[PDB]
């Protein structure tokens, strides 16, 4: 039973290695959530500084990846530290080349190839790491676009990854079911926001702090993490309607 | 375009006695019409009773007597601290000269 | 690239795939070396579990090293071939550096050498192979027979079969050999040697192939008929 | 026990059984000890021969004018890391002008004998050192395991029934390290120390085996009738 | 079974149960600690005295890198160096293309990187170490623990190795009796006390304390061993707490 | 580190099986039914988009690829590696063909490209073969309309029409009793259609279905004028209102 | 499997301990170090009559002043007489002198660890290296696969070894001339062969100060033979 | 080297060669062969740089026994110079060029003809009833041009060849010490003795 | 480390077989059946397409009959797209040999460098051989009509009359009982197919389960001609010899 070690097919036709990888996803016991708004794209995670030893300003799985490209990860920090550093370099490497901004469904589509490899190829392991890119493309406008350890990605409207995927999907999808629109019809990004983690707190069926939080959001020509006072800012308005 | 070699002048002169040899040389480094140093010494003793000079273009001098030096002391460690002959020192620094056939020291050697 | 030590002792001090390689040989039609007073012959077993075979084609058992060397084998067919390219080609390299063609044993010791590296190098297995290596040195009237196998050890034989049966064939010569006095003509070694296959062929129609060897390049392979009269001569006398 | 294929995998438990598989060739290997002063330091070797027709094992290495080394274990290996070591002491002469420190010396071993442990296809060194030298800070021992450990000691021992040896220099240490500018006493406690290691054997003028590295000495190794003084 | 065999292969649990394993041979190390302060950080570790042997203060076990990183480690000594000679080696690169000493943060990343790249591979075993390292740079004091798996976080206080729970109640006391911070010299004296209360998980044999420290006021930003009357006066008031 | 896997993962069991094809083989099975039909004037290839989540935006999904502008691929089985074969094929098509010939490779030689890239996987040290079978449906001057399957051995078939994944052999038989060598494209397009319904469970619609041809030239989509020689691609992918208007001649 | 370079729980290298057994299944090769020189002697055991014994080549010249005897899979040895003839002449060509025993010896055994996943195994041969240099005269050294190397002033390897190493203990003295120590190693050929001692199966070789390396004629060691069987129906 | 001449008559191909090898100043030999057979049927003079001629004929020479031994089968003239043809072809836009003229001089078993191909230094082939390298062209192909005809015997064909060698040792500055004459016919090659 | 998932591909069983040669020949077994039957006027080349749709495209398919050059031709037996890998090397080793010499590469030539690179796939590399069985019919001027086989083995060997893939047992047999030496192509064509209908798994042997080929001097005077059959000339030689 050798073929549930590397990445050879099963006699069922399956990839073990690949859907334990997927397993070692929902390691961090994190969940984050991505929507659209009209001139932005606003990502949310769970932080949980468990130890009172470690820095917290440190603990983060959302990441910068180029000016206009932000990344969450649902999985291992390590891994995740691996897949960010790659797609920082392939970013800017692609600047270089072609003289424009990678654009963040390309990115996606490049990371998702190098994950496909290590399903094909048994000396690399896969990435135990589901990756969540979001920006404003200059040509696609808000996008949300995410890879998992078997090689996969699409575009979505939003989407939700972690141990509590599908509490905060089915909360998504019945709110656009009534809206019956691909976005949030807002102005401002910090409405956005507090629309992100409204959905979070009814769907999980928690309160949280500005230490309980991580935002990141996406707007034209920048991508930037909102820092504790900004969350408190965003959590004191969801509170006083 | 660069020279990769120069002259520093100087004279060695070898003879061999009956039961003794000397290895003298004079002690003035210059380049063209420039005193370097009044006393350089260009005469090294390398160890197993042998003498050694290499007289030229000093940096190529300093750098086949420095291998030749390293060359006995790695004779010693291989072959159980057996005493380098004049004749074995001769034909190792033979192969050491001609292993730079294509980019020569410029040095006359005498040991 | 692929290093995998495929060629390893075993506890009780064996190369399993060394002597698996000989295992191949065994299987192997049957060949045989008699060399005479001025001559070498090469016998070589066809099985004729394959008729509807086109015989001018099919690659023949013996072959040509040089103009004065000739090497026949028993084992893997696939793996005879790349020993003779390489035995081939060192042969043209020889006369090309040294002026001189290969002496049989230095042919030998090259062929052995390269079957003994292919038993300590990485992800390489031995050839399954074993050689019969005849001829005469350049300027040379003494007949030359050699003996290689898939460890690479090779040695001098008066006499010598390789292959399966080759127990039974070896048995025959080791009574049937006189070293005072071998088969003084080249009829008398061809006899010797299509008697010896005899024990083991079957039929003495196709089955049986000889190549004869002599001094200063003079080889050729006799045919169906000629070895056919060698046959019907044996059997005649066999009848008393 | 399934975990001692190779050098590439941890025990359950977080050991490596081919490095403690590689440690116990040296405990088959022939008793040598090592002890210094400020002044000197000294490597004692008893040699191990195959029978009576066979001579005694070399033991003690040359390194440089100032540094050298004792080994117990595979043999090859002592060769192979001693030849590194002379290289490290060499390549420090020719480009800095400058004898490599004692110190310098024990962390190269411990770097090499480290990538051994740590990647695929490669076995560890099967050999410990004992390296003695005299440098700018004055006499030095080492000890070095092909586990990569390497460590700077007044005394020790290696090899079968070195316990023995070590427990003596334990109880010695006050003495011996005050033996300075006296190479003879020296060497005799170290004679003394390897003493408490022999069982049914006794050293006699072609099993002993002695070095010195000092003040104003270079390392010399001492076998045969030079050693018979110590006997 | 077999998935805890090879490096890299993810049991059905989704763990790497290699490294799992590189965690114990850390934990079976002795204790090192290390102290975020005010203006720098300290360094501090357990050396077991095996044998009257040893020569005392000869077998440093911190490590500088560049020269203002120190860097301490539990486990398998000898992969606690491999990886510290990595660490200079991009601490040498980066500053040779930037001319600007490494941050602490860009640092921790390349350790980081290097550690996890010996998680993805059947080829090469995980580090058996649990490392502790920062210093000063521009943007202030850092102190990071990256453990086997390849994970690092930035941290207040941080131990490891055998004592390491004794220890980190000891850290967690600290922070919490002083949010205002800790100053370096108070630091190196505390650091001293918690090698002292996390030796009790080692008391069979007695040990050597060895600190370090990297502080903008006491060290110009540099590493620097603690040696002399600073080390006997923490020595002193760590053997005073115990009694 | 280095690639150590230099041996094959792929080998012959003792009953003459290559074990890790016939599994790949089992992953295509598994797959999503995807289709295609020759007409005399045109080629179909369909399949059914299977949105993941309803949240997700299958149209930035593409299964019906463009490799070149007269040849088209759909495929049966893991996502992943047709996404990196379409790569490959769209690669090889202008290095070992458009960069010697100064046009664009006949579909036969193409699939023989995309075959071989396959077989190698099957063959070639430390990979697993793809999991997906290929339908190319293209056009080209001397060889016309053609549709080809590629399986994860690399062995490639022409079909006149053919169906692979799921409820393939019900497809095929449902094929069978359709096809005639007078087909016109919108006769292949109608059939296509009506084989891919029952294969289907959900929705059946025009954002559902994934549907392109390879047909006439269609130098609207060229993006320039003035060369006469040069009148545009002959693969199109139907647009959501396309297909639904043909739902409703169903 | 496991690892061709895998250590053992007892600490020793598989792959040597096993090539070790294949040396004892090989034919058995004797060697005397005197102060007048020392002499090699092998038995050939050829496996069947029709092969021709004196192309059984087990003992070779590596310089004039260095001979090699081998016992095991003597197919293995054809590079490391290879390696050794080119050490000895290399270090003529770069030192104007012969080398010296010990360093062609230590030369052969830094072949023989060079095994791993360099050559895929260790040697299936054990070489007796005998010789005489100016520093250390008369030398006789016993080259393993383990590459180590003792020097004997007597050693039997092969098939036979422990019982004529019993032998060679009883026998051997510091005052043997050449002519004793050819009979000695005649006596305990013939004592540990299945087949009876003659000059067909057995060979002798001496290497002497003044004429070098020779390998001995079948005539030469045939009236050694009969110098024996007459010196041991003496008593 | 200096003068190689061929001529291909009814029945064989006539290789001529000068004997003479100088260098600079002294002329160190004067029966050199500047020549070497391929096969049993198949000829080849050189003329060329010192060392690189001898280097390459021995090199083709090896080669085409190699192929001879391998396949049992003597290659066709044509085959042999298309081989030659792209070795030197090769050369030419090497780092160093083998700067070798040949003439091959083969008698096709097969189609029982004489044939002669003239290959220079850039692996220029051409099939000619008579032909030369360097200068030997220049006063012998007037000569050629006038005499030569298809159906002339082999005696005929050594007849118009001393008048061609006669021309050479009269107008040409240089003494090239005569020439080594060898015939390549079905009976394979031999060495005119006497010219 | 990797050494774990090795096959090890290139070793010999304790009675000396290769283990993948032996296993790949166990896969040639259940491919459809190949013949090449050679007479004094030309070579046969007949092949059975394995259980075909009626939705296949028979008449631009290729499955079993390959053209190497103008005068060598091939039958394949096994992985058709392994097969594909080595024709494509057998092609460019026709046009190397070309260049070289300026004449067509004699059979046997192409057919030993085939069979030395099946040869390597068992000695070194550790991948899997080629599973693949071919079947030569070509002309040179030489030895004129050849036939030849090769197998995973790497091994070759000349044939009057050979069948590889399935019931080669049954179809050697026939063949072997229906032969002779002074046999003509038109003959050859009639046992060929009478063999393959014999042999055949199916019910019935019909055009569109056929490749058939025939090289012959049947080219205007002293030249040879390739003919790779179409399916409407396959069902008229059936008609003809009167199998349907
Ligand atoms: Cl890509
Ligand atoms: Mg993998």
């Amino acid at each position: 039973g050798y073929d549930r070690h590397i990445t050879i097919f099963s006699p069922e036709g399956r990839l073990y290695q690949v859907e334990y990888a997927f397993k070692a996803t929902n390691q961090t016991n994190i969940n984050s959530l991505a929507v659209r708004g009209k001139d932005c794209t606003v990502v949310i995670s769970q932080k949980k500084v468990p130890d009172k030893l470690l820095d917290p300003t440190t603990v983060s799985y959302i990441f910068c990846i180029s000016r206009t490209i932000g990344m969450v990860v649902n999985g291992p920090i390590p891994d995740a530290r691996n897949a960010a550093l790659r797609a920082k370099a392939e970013a800017a490497e692609f600047r270089y080349k072609y003289g424009y901004d990678m654009p963040c469904d390309v990115l996606a589509k490049r990371m998702a190839n190098l994950s496909q490899i290590y399903t094909q190829r048994a000396y690399m392991r896969p990435l135990g790491v589901i990756l969540t890119f979001v920006s404003v493309d200059e040509e696609l406008g808000p996008s949300i676009y995410k890879t998992d350890p078997a090689g996969y990605y699409v575009g979505y409207k939003a989407t939700a990854t972690g141990p509590k995927q599908q509490e905060i999907t089915t909360n998504l999808e019945n709110h656009f079911k009534k809206s019956k629109i691909d976005h949030i019809n807002e102005e401002s990004w910090e409405k956005v926001v507090e629309f992100a983690i409204t959905h979070m707190i009814d769907a999980l069926g928690t309160e949280f702090s500005k230490n309980d939080l991580e935002v990141g959001v996406a707007t034209k020509d920048k991508f930037f993490t909102l820092s504790a006072e900004n969350i408190e800012e965003r959590l004191v308005a969801i509170a006083e309607q | 375009q660069f020279n990769p070699y120069g002259d520093n002048g100087g004279t060695i002169l070898g003879i061999a006695g009956e039961d003794f040899a000397v290895l003298a040389g004079d002690t003035r480094n210059i380049t063209d019409y420039s005193i370097n140093s009044r006393y350089e010494p260009k005469v090294f003793d390398c160890g197993d009773n042998i003498v050694m000079s290499a007289n030229g273009f000093a940096a190529d001098g300093d750098a086949l007597v420095k291998r030749f030096k390293n060359s006995v002391k790695w004779y010693h460690f291989d072959h159980n601290d057996k005493k380098l002959s004049i004749n074995s020192a001769a034909r190792n620094i033979q192969h050491l000269l001609y292993g730079k056939r294509f980019f020569p020291y410029y040095v006359h050697t005498i040991i | 690239g692929y290093d995998r030590a495929l060629s390893i002792f075993s506890p009780d001090g064996h190369i399993f795939q060394v002597e698996y390689a000989l295992e191949a040989v065994k299987r192997g039609t049957c060949a045989v070396g008699v060399k005479g007073k001025n001559c070498v012959v090469l016998g070589c077993e066809r099985r004729s579990t394959l008729k509807l075979q086109d015989t001018r084609i099919t690659p023949s058992k013996v072959s040509k090293i040089d103009s004065h060397v000739v090497l026949s084998f028993s084992g893997l067919n696939a793996d005879s071939r790349i020993l003779i390219e390489k035995a081939r080609v060192e042969a043209q390299s020889h006369r090309l550096t040294l002026e001189d063609p290969v002496t049989v044993e230095y042919l030998t010791r090259y062929v052995a050498g390269v079957q003994q590296r292919y038993t300590q190098s990485g992800g390489v297995r031995p050839f399954g192979v074993s050689t019969l290596i005849a001829g005469f040195d350049p300027r040379d009237d003494e007949p030359k027979l050699y003996q290689t196998e898939p460890s690479g050890i090779y040695s001098s034989w008066s006499a010598q079969t390789i292959g399966r049966n080759s127990k039974t064939v070896r048995e025959f010569l080791e009574k049937n050999y006189d070293r005072k006095e071998p088969p003084a003509t080249v009829e008398e070694c061809v006899k010797l040697t299509v008697r010896s296959l005899l024990e083991v062929v079957q039929t003495g129609a196709k089955n049986i192939e000889i190549t004869v060897v002599k001094p200063d390049s003079d080889i050729v392979a006799l045919s169906s008929e000629e070895i056919n009269q060698y046959v019907t001569q044996i059997e005649q006398e066999k009848q008393e | 026990n399934n975990y001692d294929g190779d050098t590439v995998t941890f025990s359950p438990t977080g050991r490596l059984f081919q490095v403690e598989y590689a440690l116990e060739a040296i405990k088959q290997g022939s008793v040598t000890v090592g002890l210094r002063s400020n002044t000197h330091a000294v490597l004692v070797a008893l040699k191990r021969n195959a029978d009576e027709l066979s001579s005694y094992q070399k033991k003690i290495i040359k390194c440089d004018e100032h540094m050298g080394l004792s080994l117990a274990g595979l043999a090859p290996d002592a060769r192979v890391l001693s030849n590194y070591l002379r290289q490290q002491c060499n390549y420090s002469s020719l480009v800095f002008n400058r004898k490599l420190a004692v110190e310098r010396a024990g962390h190269l071993l411990c770097d090499k004998a480290q990538k051994n442990t740590q990647s695929y296809g490669g076995r560890p060194y099967g050999v410990g050192l004992l390296i003695i030298g005299y440098d700018k800070s004055g006499a030095h021992l080492l000890e070095f395991q092909p586990s990569g450990n390497v460590t700077e000691l007044y005394g020790t021992a290696i090899g079968a029934r070195s316990q023995g040896a070590k427990t003596y220099l334990e109880r010695t240490l006050d003495t011996f390290i005050k033996i300075d500018g006296n190479p003879d006493e020296l060497i005799k406690a170290g004679v003394e120390a390897i003493s408490q290691s022999l069982r049914d054997e006794s050293l006699t003028v072609d099993n002993l085996s002695i070095a010195i590295v000092g003040k104003d000495t270079p390392f010399t190794i001492y076998d045969g009738e030079a050693v018979a003084k110590y006997i | 079974t077999g998935y805890d065999l090879s490096n890299s292969v993810f049991s059905p649990d989704g763990r790497n149960f290699q490294v799992e394993y590189a965690v114990k041979a850390v934990e079976n190390g002795t204790t090192s600690i290390g102290i975020k302060c005010n203006d720098g950080v300290v360094f501090a570790v357990e050396k077991l005295i095996t044998s009257k042997l040893l020569v005392p203060q000869k077998n440093v076990k911190i490590q500088v890198v560049d020269r203002h990183i120190g860097c301490v480690y539990s486990g398998l000594i000898p992969d606690g160096r491999h990886l510290v000679n990595r660490g200079r080696e991009e601490a040498a690169s980066f500053k040779k293309l930037y001319k600007t000493p490494i941050p602490i943060p860009a640092f921790a990343d390349r350790l980081g990187q290097y550690v996890q790249a010996h998680t993805l591979y059947n080829s090469v075993r995980p580090f058996g170490v649990s490392t502790i390292f920062g210093g000063v740079d521009k943007n202030g004091a850092h102190l990071y623990m990256l453990e086997p798996s390849g994970s690092y976080w930035g941290y207040k206080g941080a131990a490891t190795g055998k004592g390491r729970q004794s220890a980190k109640a000891e850290l967690e006391k600290l922070v919490d009796h002083h949010p205002e911070g800790l100053s370096a010299r108070e630091a190196v004296k505390q650091a001293a006390k918690i090698i002292y209360l996390a030796h009790e998980d080692n008391k069979e044999k007695d040990f050597e304390l060895e600190i370090s420290w990297c502080s903008l006021s006491e060290t110009n930003g540099l590493h620097k061993f603690v040696k002399g009357d600073l080390l006997q006066e923490a020595i002193d008031f760590a053997q005073k707490e115990i009694n | 580190m280095t690639d150590r896997y230099s041996f094959s993962l792929t080998t012959f069991s003792p009953s003459g099986k290559l074990g890790q094809i016939d599994y790949a083989l089992t992953a295509v099975k598994q797959g999503v039914t995807s289709l295609g039909i020759k007409a005399t004037n045109g080629v179909v290839i369909a399949t059914e988009k299977k949105s993941s989540s309803p949240l997700a935006m299958s149209e930035t999904l593409s299964k019906v690829s463009l490799l070149t502008p007269d040849i088209g691929a759909v495929y049966s089985g893991m996502g992943p590696d047709y996404r990196v074969l379409v790569d490959k094929s769209r690669k090889v098509a202008h290095t070992s063909y458009k960069r010697i010939y100064g046009e664009y490779p006949p579909t036969k030689l193409l699939v023989s490209e995309v075959a071989k890239i396959m077989q190698e996987a099957t063959q070639s040290g430390g990979v697993r073969p793809f999991g997906v079978s290929l339908l190319i449906a293209g056009h080209d001057e001397f060889n016309g309309f053609s549709l080809y399957q590629v399986d994860p051995s690399g062995s490639y078939f022409p079909w006149k029409a053919t169906a692979i994944g799921k409820g393939s052999v019900a497809a095929k038989t449902f094929l069978e009793k359709r096809w005639n060598d007078e087909l016109e494209l919108e006769d292949a397009i109608h059939i296509a259609l009506l084989t891919l319904k029952e294969s289907v469970e959900g929705e059946f619609n025009g954002d559902t279905i994934e549907l392109a041809i390879i047909g006439d030239e269609n130098p609207d989509l060229l993006g320039y004028t003035g060369i006469p020689t040069d009148k545009g691609p002959r693969f199109r992918k139907l647009t959501s209102q396309e297909i639904n208007d043909r739902l409703e001649a169903l | 499997d496991r690892g061709v370079s895998t250590f053992s729980p007892e600490g020793r290298l598989f792959q040597v301990e096993y090539s070790l057994e294949a040396i004892k299944l090989g034919s058995t090769a004797i060697g005397i170090a005197t102060k007048e020189g020392v002499v090699l002697g092998v038995e050939k055991r050829a496996t069947s009559p029709l092969l021709e014994s004196d192309s059984i080549e087990k003992i070779v010249e590596i310089d004039r002043h260095i001979g090699c005897a081998m016992s095991g899979l003597t197919a293995d040895a054809r590079s490391m007489i290879e390696h050794a003839r080119t050490a000895a002449v290399t270090h003529n060509l770069y030192y104007d002198e012969d080398i010296n025993v010990e360093s062609l010896t230590q030369s052969v055994c830094d072949l023989a660890l060079r095994f791993g996943e360099l050559m895929s195994r260790p040697f299936g041969v054990a070489l007796l290296i005998a010789g005489h240099d100016a520093d250390d005269g008369y030398q006789l050294f016993h080259a393993e696969p383990s590459g180590t190397f003792y020097r004997y002033n007597a050693k039997a390897i092969g098939s036979g070894s422990e019982g004529a190493q019993a032998e060679l203990l009883n026998e051997w003295h510091s005052s043997l001339t050449l002519k004793e120590a050819e009979l000695l190693v005649l006596k305990i050929l013939k004592q540990v062969m299945e087949e009876k001692l003659d000059e067909n199966n057995a060979q002798l070789s001496c290497i002497t100060k003044q004429d070098g390396f020779k390998i001995y004629d079948n005539e030469k060691t045939a009236e050694l033979i009969k110098e024996l069987k007459e010196k041991e129906a003496a008593e | 080297m200096d003068i190689i001449l061929g001529i291909r008559v009814q029945d064989s191909v006539i290789l001529a060669s000068s004997k003479a090898v100088t260098r600079g100043i002294s002329v160190l030999k004067d029966s050199d062969d500047k020549t070497r057979q391929l096969s049993p049927h198949t000829l080849m003079s050189f003329a060329g740089e010192a060392g690189d001629t001898v280097q390459f004929a021995e090199y083709i020479q090896a080669n085409i026994q190699l192929y001879s031994i391998r396949e049992d089968y003597e290659l066709s003239p044509q085959a042999v110079s298309s081989f030659v043809r792209q070795e030197l072809a090769k050369s030419i836009r090497s780092r160093r060029p083998y700067q070798v003229n040949v003439l091959i001089g083969g008698y096709d078993k097969k189609k029982n003809k004489p044939e002669l191909y003239q290959i220079d230094y850039l692996g220029t082939k051409v099939e000619l009833p008579y032909g030369a390298h360097g200068y030997s062209g220049f006063y012998t192909f007037s000569l050629l041009d006038h005499h030569y005809r298809p159906d002339m015997t082999t005696e005929e064909g050594l007849d118009l060849l001393k008048l061609c060698v006669q021309e050479l040792e009269k107008r040409m500055p240089m003494d090239f010490k005569g020439v080594i004459v060898k015939i390549v016919d079905k009976d394979g090659i031999r060495q005119v003795d006497d010219f | 480390g990797s050494r774990r998932y090795d096959s090890r591909t290139t070793i010999f069983s304790p009675e000396g077989r290769l283990y993948q040669v032996e296993y790949a020949l166990e896969s040639i077994s259940h491919a459809g059946t190949a013949i090449g039957i050679m007479a004094s006027d030309g070579i046969v080349l007949a092949a059975e397409r394995k259980v075909t749709s009626t939705l296949l495209e028979q008449d631009t398919s290729t499955e079993k009959l390959y053209k190497l050059n103008d005068k060598i031709a091939v039958a394949v037996a096994g992985l058709t797209a392994d097969a594909e890998i080595l024709i494509n090397t057998a092609r460019i080793h026709a046009q190397n040999y070309l260049k070289t010499y300026n004449e067509d590469i004699p059979v046997e030539i192409l057919v030993r460098r085939l069979s030395d690179i099946k040869q390597g796939y068992t000695q070194h590399g550790g991948l899997r051989p080629f599973g693949v069985s071919f079947i030569y019919a070509g002309y040179d001027d030489r030895y004129g009509y050849q036939l030849y086989t090769s197998n995973p083995s790497g091994n070759y060997t000349g044939w009057k009359a050979i069948s590889v893939g399935a019931n080669t047992s049954a179809a050697q047999t026939l063949l072997q009982m229906d032969y002779k030496d002074d046999m003509k192509v038109d003959d050859a064509i009639e046992l060929a197919l009478k063999t393959l209908s014999k042999t055949t798994d199916s019910s019935a042997l019909t055009y569109d389960r056929l490749e058939f080929a025939t090289i012959r001097k049947g080219a205007n005077d002293g030249e040879v001609y390739q003919k790779i059959f179409k399916p409407q000339e396959i069902k008229d030689i059936l008609v003809k010899t009167g199998i349907t």
